[PDB]
């Protein structure tokens, strides 16, 4: 398989990195999410559950609270800011607040599946990946960051 | 002194620095070069995320060494 040949680097604590340049459509079946600020969460809810309501993204945060609880203190991303555990919760878990790789980060070891970020192009061609933990892209949650403020699902074909 | 710092999408950047400028001091000069912000730079090296109070010589970067530069991803 194409997407299992791609070799990611290793830069710290299980982050990958990898700077392909394909056509996501060619290998992966795009599922919108709607402009919310809600729409990363969205994303792991429509990958990580059968059913996706509207309202399951509070389950994910329901997982971050409680990955947060145990994890933030050691992550890479949180260390390079100055903001202490409780002044960052009190603001993610705030309706429409926006998120990305920190909660990729700290869900891919609360959740024990490995998350993956696809930076995107206007030409809907993939440019850069982040992967958070060990596993293979296909057995991973798969995102797509749209403009550079939005995130969408993604299923192998 | 000049170092290499590489970008996600494979995007390298030549640097003179200082083995005494701080880790805020070297994401200044890449907001200068590439209109980054520091606050959205994650600079990495040897296997650790560097820290704003520890200078270049505190993760022993020297000569022609090749961090990574990975931005914060948020939407």
């Amino acid at each position: 398989d194409f997407l299992d040949s791609l070799i990611w680097e290793r830069v710290v604590d299980e982050q990958y990195i990898t700077n392909p340049t394909f056509c996501v459509s060619d290998y992966f079946e795009v599922i919108r999410q709607p402009g919310d600020g809600n729409c990363f969460y969205h994303s792991i809810a429509e990958l990580f559950f059968d059913v996706k309501t509207p309202s399951s993204f509070r389950k994910v945060k329901e997982h971050l609270q409680l990955a947060a609880e145990v994890y933030y203190d050691t992550e890479p991303e949180a260390v390079g800011t100055g903001i202490s555990k409780d002044e960052y919760i009190k603001v993610a878990m705030k309706d429409n607040e926006w998120g990305g790789s920190l909660e990729a980060s700290m869900l891919s070891k609360h959740l024990q599946t490995t998350i993956i970020l696809w930076v995107v192009n206007s030409t809907e061609q993939v440019t850069a990946a982040i992967k958070f933990g060990p596993g293979r892209v296909s057995t991973a949650l798969n995102l797509m960051h749209v403009g550079r403020t939005h995130f969408d699902a993604l299923r192998i074909i | 002194m000049q170092i290499f710092v590489k970008t996600l999408t494979g995007k390298t950047i030549t640097l003179e620095v200082e083995p005494s400028d701080t880790i805020e001091n070297v994401k200044a000069k890449i907001q200068d070069k590439e209109g980054i912000p520091p606050d959205q730079q994650r600079l990495i090296f040897a296997g650790k995320q560097l820290e704003d109070g520890r200078t270049l010589s505190d993760y022993n970067i020297q000569k022609e060494s090749t961090l990574h530069l990975v931005l914060r991803l948020r939407g």
